[PDB]
RNA sequence: UCUCCUAAGAAGCUAUUAAAAUCACAU
RNA sequence: CCCAAUGUGAUUUUAAUAGCUUCUUAGGAGA
């Protein structure tokens, strides 16, 4: 009865036709995410809402429709605020309208408030669900694409119907929500000047908010002077921030008069400098942002305000021409003549940048000047042909030469005396446990062109800044332990000179001619010159002709001598001190042998309590890097140049490297392409920039998981202040708590306890957290990678071991086993048996075919070989045997075709100590 | 052991084809790879020895590039 | 040894023993001795000499070694992969392989590569009617472990043979070699 | 010098040890000996010390007479180099462009699309053709332009009559062709 | 005078360190 | 033809250092 007086109350003064969406007059109960701070709890995280009850209208011929009337209870004192506050916001579009009524319940007077047409779910829910994203737990996204028109309900019947890499159309279903999430941001800064001219103080949260894009909830704000409100927005726009690429929200920028039905701007060819269509984005969307942006990098203040700026700049560098950015080439005279050369450059992140040192006449060039315009792309772009090349999406500049190269890969060389050898030893028999699974595959014209367009899974991605910003200092505190700085060219150490100079370098010689032919003085005016002007240079791609287990190609970034030089100079004295440490968390440096595999698995598991192991994978992890991550890397690398570079200096070095190794132009085929962004591997820094991002994206599922969790579940009053604290520091501190960054470290360092060597980590950690969620697990990877590396982690290719005493399943390749050595027990490494036995089978040149010429290099996989003689399965254990008894076949024959051809034997018969084991079992005991 | 003699026997045949200068024809390289590169990954001896059957019938169509007759010896 | 300072430092090892065995005077043990001390350490300077020879012949001679034997297989490289091949062909003998070596050695050669779906062409020379004979039977070819089925005959010019003209008695009268045209059958 | 001495003292040491004469007389020949002899031998030392060294002052000054040789060689290469792409530069269309510009200034990209000569495209399969290049001229880039040649994978001229559905399997994909601006 | 020793010169052996070259392995 | 960055092991050669051994010269002490 009582529940119909109460619905038609419901409907009121409105034209509508409601359906309840529960029980007469009791609540209904819905699972909602929240951004939620407050006395007892601080977190992004789900919770029960019991508050409201709901009722949904059908249209005017009897069908439901996506609008519900939502009606709550109060205290009168709160009922009289709302509507206070109410009466002010009124006249405001972005408001819901709400209406405020006295009825009864259980016989007396309750005071309710009714808010009309919302949608069923809030901004927060749609923020939560792609940042928390896992792919048994879809529903509220589904229902969210479907609700919108996004795509038909038989969409998600696909096979990895979300995966990045496997589903590319899926960007384009994302991209339909784009509109939608614009219209939000437009009607926040309507209610933003609205709060200001009412003059309201108040804190605006994504779950006061509907995905129409109208406000409520005013009972938490207070007022003020009617000229001096004050809406506050950090959590707001930070915790959007990486949905407006991924949806691509700004995507209507480029039409005339924004209006998606009209064509695109044409924009003027000759324009490079977008500065007063930045600030006019800036004040569109982002108003009452409250915080400094400078459009060019170059007048920032520090690293903090670095990635504060470029972090705008790859959003709003998405509404601009392709051909806008690159170098930036001038008109000059040498001896009379007219050359083209770059003054410039125009970053997608870091604006406009002009050089310093430019000079319009010129009399002669020096030795250096000569290499500074043979490295730059502006005379060989200038003077190549016009390219249209269908066979890619990337962007190419110009084709260097009439004809096209189409470079082919070539099968291995078979080792026969070798396999009729371990034939006869019984290996290679049918059903066998050891088999060959390692080859040398060949590859057709196409191949070089075909691994080049996997840069399309590079997507601009824009992060949560406010976040990037704390995880910035707690990766850094991985990194104290190390000097750094510049040196003189008389102290820089080159590994190997016999190797390739680059593009156009590679035409006159190796690198040896360029380190020979250049005094000191030269490389250090070479060096000097960067820290005020922009270098760009070409950058070539080479495949690799090497044995693997898989049929797809590789290829090497093989980066011009000017880079690899100039960044020696600047960066080696930090790499060589990373290199030299022990017992730190990034291990490059650490041998196996001699105990050195037994002591880095023992100072993982520390002093960690219920310790499991884990490891996991990155997906394309070269090619889908964002920049974003990249130019951090190299922020965190130079933060140990305060002694000896200035502000301008260091601006200039990392416009340096990111006009060379990150975006940059790309010799493939004998032709020119646009690199869009990620790791070129064969850049001077390659493995130390990988292991701070591998730190960085560690560090970052640990905040996620711990601010994601329900604040009231928590047990241990230590971790609830953690928890509050972590929340304050991220979205309301502006500059950085030095006392927390270090508690936060000291947590995260006792209960989640790294490993990591470039793009390969092991970590050990504390299992009674990981399960209550006070630390991350491999769910908090999947989710992480998914909006901050635009890739789907698949748990398949992950591991995890609950039993120390078996150690990791894998790092580097090697699988590990507990054996007595001595009195006692210790870790060894032990390689895949078909990898070995895979390498003397199949060779690179025809002369590695004959053992004779050759008997060290079976002296060296042996070495690699040992350990396996220690394994349970047998099959394993004659992998080593059949290594020394082929080592003393081949100097019997050795010393019989010496004889045959010279009638004289060798003395040196020393090489009786290589069949015997004793020599590679020293090779694993400890005390060298 | 047959698998593994035909695996080793396919890598010695696309070695044969490549110094028979196979290369210098884009449109036939392109199989031949395609060939090898299966025969390699195979895991059933009745598909590898049906690819082989094809792979070798590239050198056997090649009139005068082996002396066939001296090699049967 | 050959050394001969080891003649000298063995005679004055054998003076030394002799002296102490027989008792004499510690000055005369210290006088040969000393004279011991001198040719053993002309003995060593010898054998230093040689220890030094010794090694520099064995490098010349490994290096010999390698330098000739790394050509060898440089140079040889096409005769030896052709002489592999059809050596790891036998230790097979697969049906398929064995039918396909043996035809070519007659001269029986496709034109394509072997096709492996149904209903898919194939196109092989025929040289004489002793190979058609044991080949063809009515409508059909046998090759390659497999049964095809003719679609069209051609002589070396270019015009359609019909399966009836193919006969021993007629042969002369033909164009060989024939090219046959057949379709995959299963 | 020295080895004079300790030769001249090994024959006035050696004529006493023939005959016997005096150890008295034989110690102090056998002191002058061994005096010249260690003498002679911290000559020989260095002698045989500053013969090691001339071979390692020779090899230094071959090794920086070479590096001059090889700057010299490299540097040439750079120069004639740059002054031959100087000479592919149209400087009428390249002029209008740098002139029209605010700052005298440019991107490097529009360089190739607004002043190039010169055009090649390379196609993967009979509908991209189609789509790009049909018939004998087309336009991009907002310019016209008209094909001189086309080729294959190969290096072989392909003729236009044979680019077709029909044909398409027959063909060596990508090919190749170029055109020029009208 | 002999013996011992302290220093220097020369020859013999050994250990260790540094550099170069080559082969092998990992990210 | 092209052939990246980073780290590790093995092998060979050369140089240097330290110690040991022998001879010689010089001085001192002792008997
Ligand atoms: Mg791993
Ligand atoms: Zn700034
Ligand atoms: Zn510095």
């Amino acid at each position: 009865a009582d529940a119909q007086s109460f619905l038609n109350r419901v409907c009121g003064v409105s034209a509508a036709r409601l359906t309840p969406c529960g029980t007469g007059t009791s609540t209904d109960v819905v699972y909602r995410a929240f951004d939620i701070y407050n006395d007892k709890v601080a977190g992004f995280a789900k919770f029960l809402k019991t508050n409201c009850c709901r009722f949904q209208e059908k249209d005017e011929d009897d069908n439901l429709i996506d609008s519900y009337f939502v009606v709550k209870r109060h205290t009168f004192s709160n009922y009289q605020h709302e509507e206070t506050i109410y009466n002010l916001l009124k006249d405001c579009p972005a408001v819901a309208k709400h209406d405020f009524f006295k009825f009864r319940i259980d016989g007396d007077m309750v005071p309710h408030i009714s808010r009309q047409r919302l949608t069923k779910y809030t901004m927060a829910d749609l923020v939560y669900a792609l940042r928390h994203f896992d792919e048994g737990n879809c529903d509220t996204l589904k229902e969210i694409l479907v609700t919108y028109n996004c795509c038909d309900d038989d969409y998600f019947n696909k096979k990895d119907w979300y995966d990045f890499v496997e589903n590319p159309d899926i960007l384009r279903v994302y991209a339909n929500l784009g509109e939608r999430v614009r219209q939000a941001l437009l009607k926040t800064v309507q209610f933003c000047d609205a709060m200001r001219n009412a003059g309201i103080v108040g804190v605006l949260t994504l779950d006061n908010q509907d995905l129409n894009g109208n406000w409520y909830d005013f009972g938490d704000f207070i007022q003020t002077t009617p000229g001096s409100g004050v809406p506050v927005v950090d959590s707001y726009y930070s915790l959007l921030m990486p949905i407006l690429t991924l949806t691509r929200a700004l995507t209507a920028e480029s039409h005339v008069d924004t209006d998606l039905t009209k064509p695109y701007i044409k924009w003027d060819l000759l324009k490079y400098d977008f500065t007063e269509e930045r600030l006019k984005l800036f004040d569109r969307y982002f108003k009452y942002w409250d915080q400094t942006y400078h459009p060019n990098c170059v007048n920032c203040l520090d690293d903090r305000c670095i990635l504060h700026c470029a972090n705008f700049n790859v959003l709003f560098s998405t509404v601009f021409p392709p051909t806008s950015f690159g170098p930036l080439v001038r008109k000059i005279f040498v001896d009379g003549v007219p050359f083209v050369v770059s003054t410039g450059y125009h970053f997608r992140e870091l604006g406009v940048v002009h050089n310093q040192d430019v000079n319009l006449h010129s009399s002669r060039l020096s030795f250096k000047e000569l290499l500074v315009y043979a490295a730059d792309p502006a005379m060989h772009a200038a003077s190549g042909n016009l390219l249209l090349d269908k066979r890619t999406t990337c962007f190419s500049v110009a084709a260097l030469t009439n004809n096209v190269a189409f470079q082919t890969v070539k099968p291995g060389n078979f080792n026969k005396d070798f396999y009729d050898f371990a034939v006869s030893k019984g290996f290679f028999k049918e059903g066998s446990s050891v088999e060959l699974k390692h080859f040398f595959f060949a590859q057709d014209g196409n191949a070089a062109i075909s691994d080049y367009d996997y840069y399309r899974y590079n997507l601009p991605t824009m992060c949560d800044i406010r976040q990037l910003l704390f995880v910035v200092e707690v990766v850094d505190k991985y990194f104290d332990c190390y000097d750094g700085g510049c040196i003189n060219a008389n102290q820089v150490i080159v590994n190997n000179l016999d190797k390739s100079a680059g593009f156009p370098f590679n035409k006159w010689g190796k690198a040896r001619l360029y380190y020979d032919s250049m005094s000191y003085e030269d490389q250090d005016a070479l060096f000097a010159y960067t820290k005020r002007n922009v270098i760009p240079t070409i950058t070539q791609m080479n495949l690799k002709y090497a044995i693997s287990a898989k049929n797809r190609a590789r290829t090497v970034a093989g980066v011009s001598i000017c880079s690899t030089m100039t960044n020696r100079q600047f960066h080696q004295k930090l790499l060589k001190s990373i290199a030299a440490t022990r017992g730190a968390t990034v291990v490059i440096g650490t041998s196996k042998f001699y105990g050195g595999w037994h002591n880095m698995l023992k100072t993982v598991y520390s002093d960690v309590e219920n310790p499991h192991l884990m490891g996991w994978d990155y997906p394309k992890c070269d090619r889908a890097m964002p920049n974003m991550l990249r130019i951090m890397a190299s922020l965190v690398l130079a933060r140990k140049h305060t002694t000896c570079c200035s502000l301008s200096h260091r601006f200039y070095r990392l416009a340096n490297e990111c006009a060379q190794v990150l975006s940059e132009m790309v010799m493939c085929g004998g032709s020119l392409y646009v690199k869009p962004g990620g790791t070129s591997s064969g850049d001077a820094t390659t493995a130390y920039a990988n292991s701070v991002f591998n730190i960085c994206q560690a560090v970052t599922a640990n905040v996620n998981a711990l601010l994601s969790t329900d604040g009231n579940k928590i047990a241990d009053k230590y971790v609830r202040n953690l928890q509050h604290r972590l929340y304050e520091c991220l979205y309301r501190n502006r500059d950085v708590d030095t006392d927390f960054v270090n508690e936060f470290y000291a947590y995260l360092r006792k209960h989640f306890s790294m490993m990591i060597l470039s793009d390969d980590a092991v970590v050990c950690f504390n299992s009674t957290y990981a399960s209550q969620g006070l630390v991350a697990s491999i769910k908090n990877f999947k989710s992480v990678l998914y909006y901050q590396n635009n890739v789907f982690m698949s748990e398949a290719k992950c591991w995890t071991e609950t039993d120390l005493t078996k150690g990791p399943h894998e790092f580097c390749s090697q699988h590990t086993m507990l054996v007595k050595q001595g009195d006692d027990y210790v870790y060894l490494p032990y390689p895949d048996p078909s990898r070995i036995l895979g390498a003397g089978c199949f060779v690179d040149d025809i002369v590695k075919t004959d053992g004779t010429l050759m008997i060290e290099r079976f002296v060296s996989l042996a070495i690699d070989a040992y350990p396996l003689t220690k394994h349970p399965n047998q099959e394993y254990a004659d992998v080593f045997h059949l290594y020394l008894q082929y080592i003393r076949k081949l100097h019997d024959e050795l010393t019989g075709h010496m004889l045959d051809m010279y009638s004289v034997m060798l003395t040196n018969d020393n090489t009786s100590r290589y069949w015997e084991p004793e020599f590679y079992e020293a090779m694993y005991t400890p005390h060298t | 052991s047959k698998m593994s003699d035909v695996k080793c026997t396919s890598v010695v045949l696309l070695s044969v084809l490549q110094q028979l200068r196979v290369e210098s024809s884009s449109k036939l390289w392109a199989q031949c790879v395609q060939l090898h590169n299966d025969i390699l990954l195979a895991k059933d001896t009745t598909e590898a020895f049906e690819k082989m059957v094809s792979l070798l019938s590239v050198l056997l169509s090649m009139q005068g590039a082996v002396d066939i007759n001296k090699l049967c010896e | 040894s050959s050394l001969p300072s080891y003649a000298a430092f063995a005679t004055a090892q054998e003076a030394y023993e002799q002296a102490v065995a027989n008792g004499d005077s510690e000055v005369v043990l210290k006088k040969l001795k000393k004279s011991l001390n001198v040719a053993k350490s002309e003995f060593d300077r010898d054998a230093a000499m040689q220890r030094k020879l010794e090694k520099m012949a064995d490098q010349a001679m490994t290096q010999m070694y390698k330098q000739a034997r790394s050509e060898d297989k440089r140079a040889k490289v096409t005769s030896a992969m052709q002489t592999m091949l059809f050596t790891m062909l036998r230790k097979l003998d697969n049906d398929a392989l064995n039918n396909i070596i043996n035809n070519a050695r007659d001269g029986c050669v496709p034109l394509n590569i072997i096709p492996l779906t149904t209903a898919a062409k194939l196109m092989v020379v025929i040289p004489d009617y002793n190979t058609y004979k044991n080949t063809c039977d009515g409508t059909t070819f046998t090759y390659a472990s497999a049964l095809w089925e003719i679609q069209q005959v051609v002589d070396a010019d270019s015009k359609i043979v019909q399966l009836s003209e193919i006969s021993m008695d007629n042969s002369p009268n033909l164009a060989w070699p024939l090219i046959v045209t057949a379709l995959r059958a299963n």
